[PDB]
C-alpha cells in the first residue's frame, strides 16, 4: 500500500551557487511510486524527493543518501532495478539512507570548522547560518516558516561547499523561524557490514 | 563583531525586558505577571552586567544564554496564554519557574558546566513545548493536546530531577518523539 519515496528533481552544487532542475512531473511520480521503477539518469548531490503527500530533500554523503525519517518514513526508493531497501533507519535522529544512486556524487564532509554555513533550499535559494553548537545554527533575520518548510533533507554547506549537516527542523515561534536544527555531518553514522 | 556583540546583547536584553514587560500587564493571572516581572528583572540585570564589562569576551557568553533562555521563556508564557487546557497551562508555566531558577543559577554561578548544562537543557525542553503548544492551539485536537501535556509533564520532571542531582540523564530524545507523532498528528488531520 505504502509506495516509494521518488525522485523528482535534483539541485546541481558544484556550479559558484545552486542549480535545481525537475525531472518527473506530479502522474510520472505516482506511477513510479507503486512500481518502485525509476529508470530515470541520476546526477548531482542533492535529490528533491516525494511521497504522495509531500516533498522534501535528500543529500548524497559518503556513498548514502540521506534524508529525514519524518518526511521518509520506513520507505524504499524507486531506483533502475526496482525498490531499495533503507541501509539506516534512526528515528531518534530523525534520519534515514539509501546506497547512494547510481550516478548521485556525494559531498564531503567539513574539516575546516567555518561557523558560516550556507542552507540550500528546494528552490536553490541560500540563506546564511551561523552555527551556534553541534546541531543548530542561528539565521540572520527571522524568516517565516513557509520559505523553510518542504527543505528538510536538505544540506548545510561550509564556505568552500562541503557538508556540514542535513537540515532537520526550524525552531520557530508563531510561525517565524530565528534558528535552525540539523543533523551534523558527525551523526551521519555508517557501517562496513549489513546483515 | 568587537564590542557591537555586546550593544547587541543590551539591546536584545531590553526588548526580552519590555516584552516581558507586555506580557506582565495583558495577563489577568497573578502567577503570569511574577513570573513575567522575573524574566523582566533577570534581562535588566543581563543588561547591567553587559554594561560593567562592556570588552569582555569570557563572560558574555553565559550572558547570551540568558538572554536567550528569557526570550525563550517569554514565548513560552506568551503561548502558555494562549492555551486553553488549564493542566498545560500549569505546566508550561512550571516550565518557565524551573527556568527563572536554571537562569539565577547562571548568573551566581556563570563558569560551572553543569550550571550551564542545566538552563541549556530548559531552554531545548522550552522550544519543544512552545512548538507543542502551538500545535495544540492550531489543530484545536485532543490528541495533540494530551500530547503536547506529556512533553511539557516530562520537562518538567526532568528539570526537577537535574535541581536534585546535576548528573541526572536527559530527556531530548523522549521529547522528540513527541514533537514527531505531534507533528504526524499533525499532518493526519490535514487529510
Ligand atoms: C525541534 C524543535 C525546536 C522542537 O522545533 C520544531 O520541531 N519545529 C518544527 C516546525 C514545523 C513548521 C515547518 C518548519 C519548516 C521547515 C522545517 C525543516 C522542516 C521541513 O521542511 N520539513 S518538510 O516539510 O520538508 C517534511 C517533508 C519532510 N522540518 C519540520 O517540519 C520538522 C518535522 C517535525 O520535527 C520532528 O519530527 N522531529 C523529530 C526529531 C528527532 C530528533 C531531533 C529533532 F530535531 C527532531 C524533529 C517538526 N518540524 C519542525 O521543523
Ligand atoms: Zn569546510
Amino acid at each position: 500500500k505504502k509506495g516509494s519515496v521518488v525522485i523528482v528533481g535534483r539541485i546541481n552544487l558544484s556550479g559558484d551557487t545552486a542549480y535545481a532542475q525537475q525531472t518527473r512531473g506530479e502522474e510520472g511520480c505516482q506511477e513510479t511510486s507503486q512500481t518502485g521503477r525509476d529508470k530515470n539518469q541520476v546526477e548531482g548531490e542533492v535529490q528533491i524527493v516525494s511521497t504522495a503527500t509531500q516533498t522534501f530533500l535528500a543529500t548524497s554523503i559518503n556513498g548514502v543518501l540521506w534524508t529525514v525519517y519524518h518526511g521518509a518514513g520506513t520507505r524504499t526508493i524507486a531506483s533502475p532495478k526496482g525498490p531499495v531497501t533503507q541501509m539506516y533507519t534512526n528515528v531518534d535522529k530523525d534520519l534515514v539512507g539509501w546506497q547512494a544512486p547510481q550516478g548521485s556524487r556525494s559531498l564531503t564532509p567539513c574539516t575546516c570548522g567555518s561557523s558560516d554555513l550556507y542552507l540550500v533550499t528546494r528552490h536553490a535559494d541560500v540563506i546564511p547560518v551561523r552555527r551556534r553548537g553541534d546541531s543548530r545554527g542561528s539565521l540572520l533575520s527571522p524568516r517565516p516558516i513557509s520559505y523553510l518548510k518542504g527543505s528538510a533533507g536538505g544540506p548545510l554547506l561550509c564556505p568552500a561547499g562541503h557538508a556540514v549537516g542535513i537540515f532537520r527542523a526550524a525552531v520557530s515561534t508563531r510561525g517565524v523561524a530565528k534558528a535552525v536544527d540539523f543533523i551534523p555531518v558527525e551523526s551521519l553514522e555508517t557501517t562496513m557490514r549489513s546483515p | 563583531s568587537d564590542e557591537e556583540e555586546a550593544r547587541e546583547l543590551i539591546e536584545r536584553a531590553k526588548e526580552a525586558a519590555e516584552r516581558a514587560q507586555e506580557a506582565a500587564e495583558r495577563t489577568g493571572d497573578p502567577r503570569v505577571r511574577e513570573l513575567a516581572r522575573e524574566l523582566k528583572r533577570l534581562a535588566q540585570e543581563a543588561a547591567e552586567e553587559v554594561k560593567r564589562d562592556p570588552s569582555s569576551s569570557d563572560v558574555n557568553e553565559a550572558l547570551k544564554l540568558i538572554v536567550e533562555a528569557i526570550e525563550a521563556a517569554v514565548d513560552a508564557l506568551e503561548a502558555a496564554e494562549r492555551t486553553g487546557d488549564p493542566e498545560v497551562r500549569e505546566l508550561a508555566r512550571e516550565l518557565v519557574r524551573l527556568a527563572v531558577e536554571a537562569a539565577e543559577e547562571v548568573q551566581r554561578n556563570p563558569s560551572s558546566s553543569d550550571v550551564n548544562e542545566a538552563l541549556h537543557s530548559i531552554v531545548y525542553a522550552i522550544e519543544a513545548a512552545i512548538f507543542a503548544l502551538e500545535a495544540a492551539e492550531r489543530t484545536g485536537d485532543p490528541e495533540v493536546r494530551e500530547l503536547a501535556r506529556e512533553l511539557v509533564r516530562l520537562a518538567v520532571e526532568a528539570a526537577e530531577e537535574v535541581q536534585r542531582n546535576p548528573s541526572s540523564r536527559n530527556v531530548e530524545h523522549a521529547l522528540m518523539r513527541i514533537v514527531l507523532a505531534i507533528y504526524l498528528a499533525e499532518e493526519n488531520l490535514r487529510e
